[PDB]
């Protein structure tokens, strides 16, 4: 369980595991949002 | 949405530095004298009254009740006109916390008012009745 | 997190431009934590307590003493433990300084007492043990309630009404008994009638339908909810405070019956409002010195006394505070004086989950330790607990 | 009467009023370095200068002057007391004029600057007690700053308002008298 | 919160098979080593989505289903000791 | 009628009215897929 402190490998999972027909539920405890992560991701990728 | 905005907390203001200037610039000898006698009086009778639902007792109460004693300081001034000086600028204080707060009250809290009032301004009286018409 | 980035880049952008390094006093260390104290963390900030914590918190971490090498973060156990700064000055060797810290953590790395999370511990034991209960799982009424109703009600029997005095403490103490004897009325009235419809001939109504409805499920009705409730407390943990506090409503009934009102040590968690109280000896002092409500501060040592007050991890000992790891103890007897003109300042809250904070004792300092590391255990008063 | 369109006349109003504002200001602000340069005052064109000009440019021209009197201070102890006495014997001149019997307009306009110049005490007061360096130190870059340039072409951007690490230009609205607030710490 | 599918499990499968990293090329081993990132994929990605309360209450059940997949002996008695008798009735004034 | 959701409630009026068929996964046919997906996996020839 020493890779779940590690921070996510949002474009490893994105890039391999996700299917394009299943949808990434960020899900998140009040406080908190994804937003600005998957926009961070796509800014790396370079995605529009 | 929160993230695009700033939070910043309004818990409690200083109503003591609200009162003392505001009398200063209404024009009052004893100013700092009677903004000390006047916020510990709101906040005593905020809570020694009974609890009523219509009770209010907070900086809107107390910025109303400086503003008329401005206008009837300004109305004792007309009135001497028409007739500065000295004037009494504690029992101008309590015109306008009667006229303000007493309307308000229940049966019972009146005396405790006038209690309240002896209490902290002891030159106080009572100003009522000047409508005959 | 991101403001607070901004803020420092904008800072040293404004200091220097493109010089490659800047000496500590250079960096203008009080414009940023001043800045992130009032603007940043602390505009979320809603008590005064809470901001002087955030305060010595930037205060010790944000000076580092000019950038001192080998600094103390924290103390990573109270005894016998440190953590150190690391001298790296790139991003790799912080990072490499994070995965070089152990992963194990306790609270005391926070400045906080190590027995905050032994009830978190065990909550989250017996919650992953009711879990694998699940899965391993997955892998008449009114009679009792009747027995209840007539098991509660004999701790209560009566209560004045209650004539016409002048006394700060006299009349703050009869409306309190005034609106203790109407919700005492009102609970007889409710227990009168639902025991006439469960053993005898009445009918059932809809507000008695209700309460019948929300005892068995055990919640307090909010018609009996006039004062605080902490936290949705349970009817019969409810139920003896209600009776208790009726119990000292009857003996101070009695005492101003037989001024005497003055030597009786009231509990401050069995009144409907606590801070009024305060406020009525506050007045009472300035009556009986012709002074001014404003100026009297507060000079507490464990001619008012109060009952009833228990610290939080932390012990008194001759008006001297002393850290312990034990979760709260008891004050016997406390007295409170009033004068017009380093120490620590503790909070004192109604109850434990500190929702409303009632009002502020001055004590003394201890000889060893620091006031931020009081502050951070965050030693504080309680009163119905 | 050369019948414009009523959208274009009216947006020529605001632009102009914005200028006609910003002009008055520029006038104001010299008429308040002529006037409190000085130690003493004089009341009798005290009087006259506040009823030529409007409230809010005589609470700003107050507030960039001060301003600026603080920033010479700390460019440079003694000039620091020297603009705290300057302040302390305005607000005596305030409390005699609202002392006597004015109208309305001018009394409110009066006890705006009552207002003002006791706030401005304040600062002074908390900033003489703390220390100085420069004028980049934060105890004095955290208070509403006002700079004047009066070289610039441009009118309209031509007031300053500074906070710590923070700009602003005027918008120069025609704000009227309104009601003035008091700055409590709470407020700054 | 998590509600995980059989076409989940059949991807998790296509993910650990397929890409099975250090493609050791014998029939013995191969079966140990798929084994092993299968509980351990498993354990992630069912951990990606779940909290970090629960986590160790997922870890605990994957070492329960790996001592019955093992050889080892499973304390069935001790395991339900554990879980249901905490709950157990006690004798009068014990 | 067809459904995929197991996790629905129906009401009783069509429950009269129509005959369930429930499609669920047990352990046997899991095991089978598993010893099918592991024998393409490992020895693709030999399950075919």
């Amino acid at each position: 369980m020493s890779i779940m402190e590690q921070p996510l490998d949002l474009t490893h999972i994105v890039g391999t595991e996700v299917k394009p027909n299943t949808p990434v539920l960020m899900c998140s405890v009040p406080g908190y949002d994804a937003s600005g992560h998957v926009e961070d991701l796509a800014a790396e990728q370079n995605t529009q | 949405l929160k993230k695009l905005f700033r939070s910043l907390a309004m818990t409690k203001p200083d109503r003591q530095l609200i009162a003392q200037v505001m009398l200063y610039s209404q024009g009052f000898r004893t100013a700092e004298v009677l903004a000390n006698k006047i916020v510990p009086f709101f906040k005593l009778c905020d809570e020694q009254l009974s609890s009523q639902s219509h009770y209010d007792f907070g900086l809107r109460a107390l910025k109303s009740v400086l503003v008329s004693a401005g206008n009837v300081k300004r109305e004792r001034i007309q009135k001497i006109k028409r007739e500065a000086e000295n004037l009494p600028e504690q029992e101008i204080l309590i015109q306008s916390v009667c006229e303000t707060m007493v309307p308000k009250l229940v049966a019972e809290d009146i005396p405790l008012l006038f209690s309240l009032l002896s209490d902290v301004f002891p030159g106080v009286q009572y100003h009522r009745g000047e409508m005959t018409a | 997190l991101r403001s607070a980035c901004d803020t420092v880049d904008t800072w040293l952008d404004d200091t220097a431009k493109g010089r490659q390094n800047i000496s500590p006093d250079k960096i203008p260390w009080s414009a940023l934590k001043t800045l992130m104290a009032q603007s940043i963390y602390g505009g979320r900030v809603d008590n005064e307590f809470d901001q002087r914590l955030l305060n010595t918190f930037l205060e010790r971490l944000f000076t580092t003493r000019s950038f001192d090498s080998e600094f103390k973060l924290a103390c990573k156990v109270d005894g016998h433990k440190d953590i150190q700064m690391p001298d790296g000055i790139r991003r790799e060797e912080f990072v490499q300084w994070v995965e070089l810290l152990p992963d194990t953590q306790t609270p005391s790395w926070l400045g906080l007492p190590n027995n905050a999370e032994r009830v978190l511990l065990t909550t989250q034991g017996v919650d992953m043990i009711s879990k694998m209960l699940k899965m391993q799982m997955l892998e008449t009424l009114h009679t009792t309630a009747s027995n209840w109703l007539h098991l509660i009600p004999q701790t209560l029997s009566h209560l004045k009404r209650t004539e016409n005095i002048k006394d700060p403490l006299f009349r703050f103490f009869e409306r309190e008994v005034k609106m203790g004897a109407k919700l005492l009325q009102d609970v007889r009235q409710d227990l009168a009638d639902v025991v006439q419809v469960c053993e005898g001939k009445k009918k059932q109504t809809n507000y008695l339908r209700t309460l019948i409805n929300e005892l068995v499920k055990g919640i307090l009705p909010r018609s009996w909810s006039h004062y605080t409730v902490p936290a949705g407390m349970t009817v019969i943990q409810w139920v003896s405070d209600f009776s208790e506090r009726i119990k000292q409503l009857q003996n101070i009934s009695l005492a101003a019956a037989s001024k005497e009102l003055k030597n009786i040590h009231v509990c401050l968690g069995g009144l409907f409002v606590p801070e009024a109280y305060i406020t009525a000896t506050r007045q009472y002092v300035a009556q009986a010195n012709s002074w001014s409500l404003e100026e009297l501060c507060l000079e507490v040592n464990v001619s008012f006394g109060v009952t009833g007050l228990k610290l939080q991890g932390a012990t008194c000992n001759n008006n001297k505070l002393s850290l312990s790891n034990a979760i709260s103890t008891a004050l016997p007897l406390t007295q409170l004086r009033w004068v017009k003109q380093s120490v620590v300042t503790l909070p004192v809250y109604l109850n434990f989950t500190r929702a409303d904070l009632i009002f502020t004792v001055d004590f003394e300092i201890a000889t060893k330790e620091d006031p931020r590391s009081f502050y951070e255990r965050g030693v504080a008063v309680l009163c119905t607990e | 009467t050369e019948h414009p369109k009523i959208n274009e006349w009216l947006t020529l109003v605001e632009k102009e009023m914005r200028v006609t504002l910003a002009k008055l200001l520029a006038e104001s602000v010299t008429e308040v370095e002529i006037f409190g340069k000085a130690t003493s005052i004089d009341p009798n064109t005290y009087i006259t200068w506040i009823d030529k000009y409007q409230a809010q440019l005589v609470v700003l021209s107050a507030q960039i002057a001060w301003s600026e009197n603080v920033e010479t201070a700390l460019s440079s102890a003694a000039p620091l007391h020297s603009v705290l006495s300057n302040v302390e014997v305005t607000l005596n001149v305030l409390a005699d004029s609202v002392l006597m019997e004015q109208p309305p307009l001018r009394r409110r306009k009066l006890e705006h600057l009552i207002t003002e110049l006791v706030h401005q005490r304040d600062v002074t007061r908390s900033l003489i007690k703390s220390k100085i360096d420069n004028a980049k130190s934060f105890e004095w870059l955290s208070q509403m700053r006002f700079y004047f340039d009066p070289k610039q072409t441009d009118v309209l951007q031509q007031l300053s308002i500074q906070m710590a690490n923070a700009k602003f230009n005027y918008g120069f609205e025609y704000l009227g008298v309104q009601d003035k607030l008091v700055q409590t710490p709470l407020t700054d | 919160l998590y509600q995980y599918s059989l076409q989940f499990f059949l991807d998790i499968y296509h993910n650990v098979l397929y890409e099975n990293p250090n493609l050791v090329t014998d029939h013995t081993q191969r079966l140990s080593i798929i084994t092993k990132d299968l509980f351990q994929v498993a354990f992630n990605r069912v951990a990606r989505g779940m909290l970090h309360q629960d986590h160790i209450t997922f870890a605990m059940l994957l070492a329960r289903i790996k001592l019955k997949g093992t050889g080892e002996p499973t304390y069935d008695a001790e395991f339900q000791h554990f879980l249901r008798g905490n709950e157990i009735v006690l004798s009068a004034g014990s | 009628l067809s459904t995929r959701d197991p996790t629905v409630e129906f009401p009783p009026d069509l429950c009269s009215r129509v005959t369930f068929v429930n499609f669920t996964v047990t352990r046997s046919s899991l095991q089978s897929q598993c010893l099918n997906e592991v024998l393409k996996a490992e020895r693709p020839d030999v399950d075919e």
